[PDB]
């Protein structure tokens, strides 16, 4: 998270959209395509919590009591993470009676997402959990346990997936075209105003994450 | 009450 903030400061300070010939294509690094992003989500936190589906079709829920339930894409294998960080590995078919409510909620959330929501990055060629999230008027901000930070913009449906380990960013535009860039290469070659503006917002969002952990 | 793109 700290390194992500530094990577973004570096690219933003280079003023990528306002210093001559933009060579954005040359900043593309297809090697740095993320393995994991959030494809779907449901904000039901007024009662239960926030459910999400990862790109591999695995599902997760961050409940209001700060516990997490993670269903792997085989549809049975389960991970549970308590408040104190205690991780438990099991299956739905073998759950203790105590997790009954939470499993039911996950399966409900799973069904809605699978049946009624669009898969983000469905055209991208093919386990972390949700550490934290918040919502603004403009965007939902998703912080995964592998360090990745995703930002989905509500109004135009454009999305950023920020990968601190690769020092990279994947951008999904209004047409659902995806391009993955190395951040230092965006510094080297520049980019359009659209990407530049969302990266400035991204830095502000990472700063909010860092100030609220 | 809110969700990702339908």
């Amino acid at each position: 998270l700290s390194d992500m903030l530094q990577q973004l400061h570096s690219v933003n300070a280079s003023k990528p959209s306002e210093r001559g010939l933009v060579r954005q294509e040359e900043a593309e690094d297809p090697a740095c395509i993320p393995i994991f992003w959030v494809s779907k989500w449901v904000d039901y936190s007024d009662k239960y919590g926030l459910g999400y589906q990862l790109c591999d079709n695995s599902v997760g829920v961050l409940f209001n009591d700060s516990t997490r339930l993670i269903l792997y894409n085989d549809g049975d294998s389960l991970q549970y993470i308590e408040r104190d960080g205690t991780e438990s590995y099991l299956t739905v078919s073998s759950h203790p009676n105590s997790l009954m409510k939470k499993i039911t909620l996950l399966k409900y959330f799973r069904n809605y997402m699978s049946e009624h929501l669009l898969k983000a990055g469905a055209n991208i060629t093919p386990l972390p959990y949700l550490r934290t999230w918040f919502r603004t008027r403009s965007a939902i901000i998703l912080h995964l346990s592998n360090g990745s930070v995703q930002i989905n913009f509500f109004q135009d449906h454009t999305k950023l997936i920020l990968c601190p380990l690769m020092a990279a960013v994947t951008y999904i535009d209004e047409k659902r075209d995806f391009r993955t860039y190395r951040l230092s290469l965006l510094e080297e070659y520049g980019c359009c105003k659209e990407l530049a503006s969302r990266l400035r917002y991204a830095r502000t969002m990472v700063d909010k994450l860092l100030s609220s952990r | 009450p809110l969700h990702s793109t339908a």
